[PDB]
RNA sequence: UAUCUGGUUGAUCCUGCCAGUAGUCAUAUGCUUGUCUCAAAGAUUAAGCCAUGCAUGUCUAAGUAUAAGCAAUACAGUGAAACUGCGAAUGGCUCAUUAAAUCAGUUAUCGUUUAUUUGAUAGUUCCCUACAUGGUAUAACUGUGGUAAUUCUAGAGCUAAUACAUGCUUAAAAUCUCAGAGAUGUAUUUAUUAGAUAAAAAGAUGAUUCAUAAUAACUUUUCGAAUCGCAUGGCCUUGUGCUGGCGAUGGUUCAUUCAAAUUUCUGCCCUAUCAACUUUCGAUGGUAGGAUAGUGGCCUACCAUGGUUUCAACGGGUAACGGGGAAUAAGGGUUCGAUUCCGGAGAGGGAGCCUGAGAAACGGCUACC
RNA sequence: GGACUUUUACUUUGAAAAAAUUAGAGUGUUCAAAGCAGGCGUAUUGCUCGAAUAUAUUAGCAUGGAAUAAUAGAAUAGGACG
């Protein structure tokens, strides 16, 4: 009570980040930003946890102070920044880019994409309404706010950004058919086409959704990311290329490299 | 704070530091056998005013100081060593005696047991009240 | 605070203390391995009763339930790896049927003994035990 | 050693609610309004001290009063407290006439001097044109995007207008 | 509600709705109603009557959104608000037997609808609109 | 505290409940401004969030409208005639909404014939050009032209003075007027 | 991992308990104690009391430097004190209270406030300064001091701002308004209007009084940059003219994020040697207002006579904070959970309140005990 | 889209049930309790697999089933069908 919660407990960390339980006591408090804390990374996750490019949490303060570093072009020092879904990370040294993308096992995961067409960024809209005089504008899932949208547009698909601006360049419909990403529930992380929706006015829409090796599975509307058009990725995709595998098929692979 | 009491006394040979090996010896120990002895820690050493006792980290031979944390193993008097067998010290032939007594018990019969352990305390009080 | 260690008790003491039967046979595995406790004993006894609790709950499980194959595998992958279960018994719930002994077989102390090497079980594991 | 409230009219000593005014308000942060005694606005026996302020002068001096001269100790600081502390207008651009002091310690000794504040300058004036220049900009960009969206407004009222 | 339905010492009337005398349109007032969602519509003693009620689910500025229930009218004795019962069955684990519960629900009824005691009922969660109430009706089977 | 908490209160079963928790800021109430007539008067209140409230406490310079025509002019509000929580109001003539008040009214004359002119109840061009060209727009009731022969208007406040310091109201039509009339002279 | 034995008889078979047996992240305590790893720990009794010390302060290129501080041609480095800003509402501790309360899961805000982050977003202002307004003022400091005494403060003399208080600076069209001078933003508040969306003839949603726009006026007139730091490029008609770039701080609104406040369904241990309870003083509901951040008997006025209960209300008890969980487990069960996470409550007991986006705060203030 | 399948119980599946704990796959912490680590070779400017999975009872949500068990269907037809 009395106020907001500036610090985080290990353990009340979400489980995407895979920290230690032993380690120390605190994990590090997502700040506010553009995603959620639950569903964020924050800087000091990337560059320590999975990159390894730090050690200290000092060593991510003191790097992200050269100005070494920059999501979605702009250049934010602060070492718990919130950084989640679709962003991209460029960085000074190592002419080096990633996006942040799940693998199938719901964590984000590192991934590299080129110079350029790291230049453009994914959304998805969630509200279409008319600004003060009358401008019309979207809200993204990032917290953009962009304005004079082409019109039927409409709530639920998605829309590639330039990065140098907001600008609006391209959208995909949300459509039967169209693929899709898996942002939450158990099946989280998964791709491919779309096949139904249950419409269910006043509660949840559930999606069927398919994918590559035609397993059925539903997931509530909010736990999908409409991502282009069918085996033509909007987006440069990590290794895994999102699909799940029997808990017996994985350890087949492993024995494969005996 | 109610009945803890400082062993006081005077630093002859060597320095006293807070926690510390320190052997206790009653006027009953003697270096050969295991006796009036105790082997436990200094808590605190302070030296002492009219009620400020400012503490102090360690206190050299020639001194007055308090320790804290030593009351307990006391009865009235003793010596603290540190050698393997260091012997007792004198002890303080004075002119007094607990010659003139009293009867006690205590008003209500539920208080014996503070009575019994008071006594016990009172008699560190004194150097003399037996 | 930081989180919890866990931790777990390894043994297992029996019910009935004085039935000559169980304090026999247990002699005899002692100065057979040449253990000091029966807490060495006990260890082991209630790790193999650990396992066959794991090993009735899946035959239970009508052959192909994706847990049963999944995990009867990782048993017994975990077994003939140590030769407590012989390479022919792989089959299954041969599992149920181990003693004991088969693991005090296992042990490193008994090996430093029937690899030549030690002349006695006792004179093993003080040859282990020394650097 | 109570202190004396400014209109209080009591002879006694009392107790009041203090904010930040008169006894109060340091040390403690941010109001927190400790309770203080502090005495009446009139005179009695009971006092120490009376602080008086001479007004007038009168016959023979006092060598508190006449040879005691202590100087004010700071000058003038904004460009119109320094302008209209001696009568120059806008039309004189001080930093000719900001106070100057010395000091000598190892003899270059060169003097400190204030840093007047509301100085007339650039970019002062720089950042007062390329603000007012940036509202435009915006404001043309603003106006000049706003209309590139209504050319939408022909072809898709030419899906429906046009659709025959 | 009766006498027509200023009965009460305010005048009654729907906010922001405007009998204007001075375009004799001969409905003479104005009637705003909305259909409810969730497929429910209007009754047409709602679009017709001229009660206020401003906690109407059709008249009123009052919105439907939470659960929708189903309990049978139990006490019909209160003004424009009644109560229903709806039961059920309570598990107890240890027993693997059920034992029969129930709870009360004040509910508002928007004089839309008749409702008598018996009556099987549909009513939808609103917003807190007394200290007991925050479920109106919609059904009457 | 002033407290708006529902944990005083016996709940629905007419059980006494026990005190958990002292009273929080978040769940208090204030005074009521209880606003009088003249000498405007409004203080800002401090209210959640760091937003500000006014709070009306003798005001008289009280803004209306009209509103078949949408005139909203600036009146004196003279005093209050009924009020339906209690009529302990309209005797201590004090102003809250849904309050019926009677207002200066001249300034409705005074545009009445502006735009139209006849009036009750006995310069350039561009304005005779539309003068009587709007016709038909002097048909009062006469419920409220019987009104300016006495001067002062028969009018209800729409605003919370306290809450909104600006008090402005609305001026009485139809059955509106009707229901209120009878019982002015109800009460007579 | 599905086991029983001793004890009633002269003997028997029973019932049936006492005793035995095994575990306990279960306390205590006795004897004994070499190595390594791990690591509970003033919960129970007394949410009893506390000596001393510490536990919250904070500075950048970038709010204010004339330290009579250091180091050497308005200022310029470093920089105590003070102002300003921000924080102190998290953390940590404890479990006293609390039994439909808290809490868990599951809903709701078409019922609200929201610092901050992030993203979007703002040409208009006079009824005689804009090359830049006032002291509408003062700290530190100088100096005169009171008191046994406190992080006590007075009296006199200076001077800053992103402190406090102000307020002028504009095009280009149109709409009005007297062959053409001025008024036209935003927010406060009201009322009316559109918000179509079922064929032939004179935007969103399950749903809205939604978003948004329009008219007519209102206001002690809300915000609409007199702020900093780094740079100095361009212009010729070569002038403190005119221009201009990368940053910092701030602000109205909307969105967002961290939040929060309410909130729908279902679920608590023992007790009838608790069977009726609630409503004069709000009990259940109705209309109206008041109040709130906002719904609501939250409160007030008026009215009505309602609301709960044997499917256990109400009352009593708890050596009761809820929960995830712990112990024992053939299966079913039994016993626990003050305590590493979550939620909640409290800071000797009560109440009150200032500040602030946030507290009914306690290492804040006020009062009583 | 305009009128409802009388309406419930039960049961199948799915999403839901934080993390830890438990169960449990992997991994020579030298074993083990653990931990979520780690694994393959060059006199060095690298390569690479993991951080599973499950039971997470209720109540609610979505859903397939239509036995079992209730319940309404016209009898003063005021009834279905147009
Ligand atoms: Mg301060
Ligand atoms: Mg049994
Ligand atoms: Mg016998
Ligand atoms: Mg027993
Ligand atoms: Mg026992
Ligand atoms: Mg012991
Ligand atoms: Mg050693
Ligand atoms: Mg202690
Ligand atoms: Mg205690
Ligand atoms: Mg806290
Ligand atoms: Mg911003
Ligand atoms: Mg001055
Ligand atoms: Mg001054
Ligand atoms: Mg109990
Ligand atoms: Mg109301
Ligand atoms: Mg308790
Ligand atoms: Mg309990
Ligand atoms: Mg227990
Ligand atoms: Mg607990
Ligand atoms: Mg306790
Ligand atoms: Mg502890
Ligand atoms: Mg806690
Ligand atoms: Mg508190
Ligand atoms: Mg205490
Ligand atoms: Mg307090
Ligand atoms: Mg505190
Ligand atoms: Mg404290
Ligand atoms: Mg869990
Ligand atoms: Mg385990
Ligand atoms: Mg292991």
């Amino acid at each position: 009570a009395r106020g907001p919660k500036k610090h985080l407990k290990r353990l009340a960390a979400p489980h995407h980040w895979l920290l230690d339980k032993l380690s120390g006591c605190y994990a590090p408090r997502p700040s506010a930003g553009p995603h959620k804390l639950r569903e964020s990374l924050p800087l000091i996750v990337f560059l320590r946890n999975r990159l390894k490019y730090a050690l200290n949490g000092r060593e991510v303060k003191a790097i992200l102070m050269q100005r070494h570093v920059k999501v979605d072009g702009k250049v934010r020092t602060d070492t718990t920044y919130p950084a989640g879904f679709m962003d991209v990370i460029t960085l000074d040294a190592t002419n080096e880019n990633f996006r942040l993308v799940y693998d199938v096992k719901g964590r984000f995961a590192v991934h590299r994409i080129t110079d350029e067409e790291a230049s453009y960024k994914l959304g998805k809209v969630k509200k279409v309404q008319l600004g003060k005089k009358g401008v019309p504008y979207v809200v993204t899932h990032d917290g953009r706010t962009i304005r004079y949208p082409d019109p039927n547009i409409k709530v639920n698909d998605t829309v590639k950004i330039d990065l140098a601006s907001g600008k609006i360049t391209d959208f995909i419909k949300f459509d039967a058919g169209k693929l899709v990403y898996v942002t939450g529930g158990r099946n989280l992380g998964r791709i491919g086409t779309i096949v139904h929706k249950e419409r269910h006015d006043g509660g949840f829409d559930l999606v069927h959704i398919k994918d590559s090796l035609d397993n059925t599975f539903v997931t509530r509307l909010n736990n999908v990311f409409v991502i282009g058009e069918q085996g033509k990725p909007y987006i440069s995709l990590p290794k895994g290329k999102g699909i799940k595998l029997s808990i017996a098929e994985e350890r087949d692979r492993r024995r494969a490299q005996q | 704070d109610k009945g803890r009491f400082y062993a006081f006394g005077r630093v002859f040979a060597g320095t006293v530091k807070s926690g510390q090996k320190v052997r206790i010896q009653g006027p009953n120990y003697v270096p050969g056998k295991k006796d009036d002895l105790f082997i436990k820690a200094i808590q605190r050493v302070v030296l002492m005013m009219g009620r400020f006792v400012e503490p102090i980290d360690d206190c050299p031979a020639g001194n007055i100081i308090g320790l804290v944390g030593i009351d307990q193993f006391l009865l009235k008097t003793g010596t603290l060593t540190t050698s393997e067998t260091a012997h007792n010290m004198k002890v303080m032939k004075f002119s007094v005696s607990p010659v003139v007594q009293v009867a006690v018990e205590v008003k209500n019969a539920n208080d014996l047991p503070k009575l019994v352990e008071g006594l016990k305390r009172l008699s560190k009080s004194d150097p003399c009240v037996l | 605070p930081r989180a919890p260690r866990t931790y777990s008790k390894t043994y297992s003491t029996p019910k009935r203390p004085y039935e000559s039967s169980r304090l026999d046979a247990e002699l005899k595995l002692a100065g057979e391995f040449g253990l000091k406790n029966k807490k060495e004993i006990y260890r082991i006894s209630f790790q193999l009763s650990k396992i066959r609790r794991a090993a009735r709950d899946l035959l239970t499980r009508d052959e192909k339930d994706p847990k049963r194959l999944f995990e009867g595998n990782a048993l017994i992958r975990r077994l003939v790896r140590v030769g407590v279960l012989s390479e022919d018994k792989k089959k299954l719930d041969y599992v149920l049927a181990l003693k004991v002994e088969d693991f005090l077989e296992r042990r490193l102390q008994t090996q430093v003994y029937k690899l030549g090497l030690a002349k006695s079980v006792h004179h093993a594991r003080v040859l282990i035990t020394q650097r | 050693g109570f202190p004396m409230k400014q209109g209080v009219l009591l002879p006694t000593r009392i107790k009041l609610l203090l904010t930040k005014n008169v006894s109060c308000y340091r040390p403690r942060r941010d109001g927190e309004r400790k309770r203080k005694s502090v005495r009446g606005a009139i005179v009695g026996p009971d006092l120490a001290v009376l602080a008086l302020v001479i007004v007038k002068k009168g016959e023979q001096e006092l060598e508190g009063l006449t040879d005691t001269t202590v100087p004010k100790r700071l000058g003038p600081k904004r460009a119109n407290n320094i302008r209209k502390f001696f009568g120059l207008s806008k039309e004189d651009d001080v930093r000719d006439f900001v106070i100057r002091r010395e000091v000598t310690k190892g003899e270059k000794t060169y003097t400190k001097a204030p840093k007047i504040q509301r100085l007339v300058t650039p970019q002062r004036l720089q950042r007062k044109r390329h603000q007012r220049a940036l509202k435009v900009r915006n404001a043309q960009a603003q106006r000049e995007a706003a209309a590139e969206y209504a050319q939408l407004l022909a072809k898709r009222l030419s899906e429906r207008k046009a659709e025959k | 509600t009766e006498l027509t339905v200023q009965s009460e010492r305010a005048f009654q009337k729907q906010p922001h709705i405007f009998n204007n005398p001075k375009v004799k349109t001969s409905k003479r007032t104005k009637r705003w109603y909305k259909n409810a969602g969730l497929g429910f519509k209007t009754p047409k003693t709602a679009i017709e009557g001229s009660y206020i009620d401003k906690k109407c689910p059709f008249t009123g500025l009052v919105s439907i959104r939470g659960k929708i229930l189903t309990g049978t009218v139990v006490s019909t004795k209160m003004h424009r608000t009644i109560v229903i019962r709806r039961a059920y069955l309570h598990y107890i684990p240890k027993y693997n037997r059920y034992e029969k519960r129930h709870k009360n629900v004040p509910v508002h009824v928007s004089p839309a609808f008749r409702v008598q005691v018996g009556d099987i009922v549909t009513v939808g969660q609103c917003r807190p609109i007394s200290k007991t109430v925050r479920f109106n009706v919609v059904k009457v089977s | 505290g002033i407290s708006r908490d529902s944990r005083h209160k016996r709940s629905a079963t007419g059980a006494k409940r026990a005190q958990f928790r002292k009273k929080r800021k978040f769940e208090l109430g204030r005074q009521p401004a209880n606003t009088k007539i003249g000498a405007k008067r409004i203080h800002s209140v401090r209210t959640r969030g760091g937003n500000k409230k006014y709070r009306a406490l003798r005001i008289e310079t009280g803004n209306f409208s009209w509103a078949s025509e949408g005139i909203s002019k600036k009146t004196r509000i003279a005093g209050v005639v009924y009020h339906p929580s209690n009529n302990e109001l309209v005797r201590t003539n004090t102003l809250t909404k849904a309050a019926i008040v009677q207002i200066d009214a001249t300034p409705f004359r005074q545009w009445f014939e502006a735009h139209y002119g006849q009036t009750l109840g006995k310069k350039s061009k561009n304005a005779e050009r539309k003068w009587a060209a709007r016709a038909a727009s002097a048909k009062i009731e006469s419920s409220v032209e019987s009104q300016f022969s006495a001067g002062r208007l028969y009018a209800c406040i729409s605003s919370r003075p306290g809450q909104s310091g600006r008090c402005d109201g609305y001026i009485l039509e139809g059955e509106e007027l009707a229901f209120y009339l009878r019982r002015l002279t109800a009460k007579k």
